[PDB]
């Protein structure tokens, strides 16, 4: 119901209220953002609830105070390699990811869940997806949050994927789950995806490109056999790259 | 598509001088804005890309400025060897798309044209039709008069002209002038001159040959 | 160091078809998204199509958009354009472009190719005659001689023109063609060099129309 999972993080309010307002202040947005009513929207979708009865109805508030006009053609997804697609875009700064708009900073790698009767939050466990329920606080706000998220995209996504792990695309992550079945098809034309260390022809990639072809989105896959190299040509494409992109 | 607009067309500057060029956007591109370089016959060379970086080996003359809709490449000590068309690119969204070009001509010193004339080779002649050629060369401006007249008899409507693009290293222009005739017709005359006018001479220069 | 090649081209019927090749070196073509640009006679640049490096994202041009197939065959270093349907308005050249960037999206290009002139004609081809331009004996300003080569009556441009298989450069001009009244181009190029080196040097000009397998070397005697 809510154990079996850790708690809420501690000063989880002040967190959140703190983050808004820095990400707000070097972000002068779309709309002006009033973080008190960010945090009672985010507050009204779990407290007082079931923690296993969290619908993404619950959420739709917090979502529309957090829609940003964010570039669409310039959506960088990814799936199980988090600190190499976050540097790219600390260098390629035009692109995004889902943790560099307003909501995904504001609930990146925090915890939260609310008891049913009561208007506490609860800081001592919350319910683990795997072993309690699915439908919980943090699992249904980014399920949320990443389909809305993948419906703005627009005219070519890129995605990151890990080529170390055995499934280099796992149809039952979140990119394959729900990103990749609500790009729009007509404004998304192509999907490019990035195999970080020839993987375009593992299994799952072309199981990548099946599924996506067959909502009439182009496929497009490129090996990078030398990350390091690929963001310092990133950052300075002017020194040795048009003839080291090769297979090391 | 988003409109890429340059101004002016045509930019005539002397060696030395500072060739500043502008490209206007219909709506914002706010970065993605290239520069392109085009001599005459060849394949464009990427100057400046990101509306300020320059491309590697492209010398330090060449400045892209701007963001938005208002772009501008600045040329510091312009050469003899400038005298190309310039393009400017937007990759804000797609399609990608050119402006129409900003040609830039080299301003020069007043030079007349030396002056050739050629008979119809008798190897033409066998065809059935002769064709006369008067030969302009290494000349500027490049504003020009050639007259024909076969017996002191100007010609209408029956020679084609041809010039080249200017010289990119001494900046000049060469014209040809062909005038066709029958070849049965050829041979009905004796004198073939053609009359070359010119800023950068005192008097028309004639240049002409008798048939036979 | 980068080279982009391309080949095919030439004249074509209203309503036919002509695929294009761009064969390259010096990068890894597999990670590099390829764009076709054209340029009609005496216009500007017009970005016609783009591909991925992998080849599965393509981007067409609206005049093109259902007549133009962008390819390539990566095994091969190879890129295609497939015209199907063409029209008197597609009349250009045609270069390849490799993107600078590292990824598929608006691109900006760091290479190209020399390109290659499509003609979308209902005329047939037409191989040149060269005539030579002899120099003169009652002019020749100062101690300097003209002397050419008269490359007249072909279709479809372009023609090729070198003297002495290309040792003889500098002073050479080979004029624009021009399209007589007839429907045939037609052109001059000529060469200045010194009056009194009529004698003693020999002068050839080499003229090559590929679209009717013309190659005619024209000696020029005073």
């Amino acid at each position: 119901q809510q154990w079996s999972g850790p708690g809420t993080t501690k000063r989880f309010p002040e967190t959140v209220l703190a983050r808004c307002v820095k990400y707000t202040e070097i972000h002068p947005e779309m709309r002006h953002v009033d973080c008190q009513s960010v945090w009672d929207a985010f507050k009204g979708a779990f407290i007082s609830k079931h923690p296993c009865d969290i619908t993404e109805e619950d959420y739709q508030p917090l979502m529309k105070l957090g829609t940003q006009t964010v570039p669409c053609n310039k959506i960088l997804l990814w799936s199980r390699i988090k600190d190499l697609a976050h540097q790219f875009t600390q260098v390629q700064r035009d692109m995004f990811t889902l943790e560099d708009t307003l909501l995904g900073y504001l609930a990146d790698d925090l915890t939260w869940c609310g008891e049913f009767a009561t208007s506490k939050i609860n800081y001592q466990s919350c319910p683990d997806w795997r072993k309690d329920c699915s439908n919980n606080p943090v699992s249904v706000f980014w399920k949320t949050v990443s389909r809305r998220f993948a419906e703005a995209a627009c005219d070519v996504v890129h995605v990151m994927l890990d080529g170390s792990r055995s499934k280099i695309f796992d149809k039952d992550s979140t990119f394959g789950s729900v990103e990749v079945h609500n790009l729009q098809p007509e404004k998304v034309q192509t999907l490019e995806a990035w195999v970080i260390h020839d993987l375009c022809q593992d299994p799952t990639i072309k199981e990548l490109e099946s599924i996506i072809s067959k909502r009439n989105i182009q496929f497009s896959c490129k090996n990078i056999y030398r990350p390091d190299k690929f963001l310092q040509c990133v950052k300075n494409p002017e020194d040795s790259s048009c003839t080291s992109e090769i297979g090391t | 598509e988003i409109v890429l607009t340059q101004s002016p067309a045509t930019l005539s500057l002397s060696p030395g001088e500072r060739a500043t060029l502008s490209c206007r956007a219909s709506q914002s591109v706010s970065s993605y804005l290239a520069w392109y370089q085009q001599k005459p016959g060849q394949a464009p060379r990427l100057l400046i890309y990101d509306a300020s970086n320059r491309a590697t080996g492209i010398p330090a003359r060449f400045s892209g400025s701007g963001s938005g809709t208002d772009f501008t490449l600045t040329i510091s000590s312009l050469e003899p060897e400038d005298f190309a068309v310039y393009y400017c690119q937007q990759r804000s969204n797609w399609p990608p798309t050119f402006g129409q070009g900003t040609k830039v001509e080299i301003k020069r010193t007043v030079a007349a044209p030396s002056v050739f004339i050629f008979p119809p080779s008798d190897e033409q002649l066998k065809s059935g039709t002769a064709s006369v050629v008067c030969l302009l060369n290494n000349f500027y401006p490049r504003e020009a008069k050639v007259q024909w007249k076969v017996d002191n008899a100007l010609q209408s409507g029956n020679s084609q002209e041809s010039v080249t693009e200017q010289d990119s290293k001494d900046s000049t222009y060469s014209l040809s002038s062909t005038l066709t005739l029958s070849k049965a017709d050829y041979e009905k005359h004796k004198v073939y001159a053609c009359e070359v006018t010119h800023q950068g001479l005192s008097s028309p220069v004639t240049k002409s040959f008798n048939r036979g | 160091e980068v080279q982009l090649l391309e080949s095919g081209g030439g004249l074509v019927q209203p309503g036919g078809s002509l695929r294009l090749s761009c064969a390259v070196s010096g990068f890894t073509f597999n990670s590099f998204a390829m764009s076709w640009v054209r340029q009609a006679p005496g216009k500007g640049l017009e970005w016609v199509s783009a591909i991925s490096g992998s080849g599965g994202g393509t981007y067409y041009a609206d005049s093109v958009k259902g007549r133009f197939t962008i390819s390539r065959d990566n095994s091969k270093n190879t890129l295609y354009l497939q015209m199907n349907s063409l029209r008197a308005e597609d009349t250009a050249v045609y270069f390849c472009a490799k993107d600078k960037i590292l990824w598929f999206g608006e691109p900006v290009f760091d290479y190209w190719g020399q390109g290659t002139l499509v003609t979308v004609s209902s005329a047939s081809t037409k191989g040149p005659s060269v005539f030579p331009l002899a120099p003169s004996s009652k002019s020749t300003s100062g101690g300097t001689a003209a002397l050419g080569c008269l490359v007249k009556d072909y279709f479809p441009e372009p023609v090729t023109v070198s003297w002495n298989s290309g040792a003889l450069t500098s002073g050479v001009h080979t004029f624009p063609a021009v399209l007589q009244s007839s429907g045939l181009y037609s052109l001059s190029s000529v060469v200045t060099v010194p009056s009194s080196s009529l004698g003693t040097q020999t002068y050839i000009c080499n003229v090559n129309h590929k679209p009717s397998n013309t190659k005619v070397d024209k000696k020029v005697e005073p």
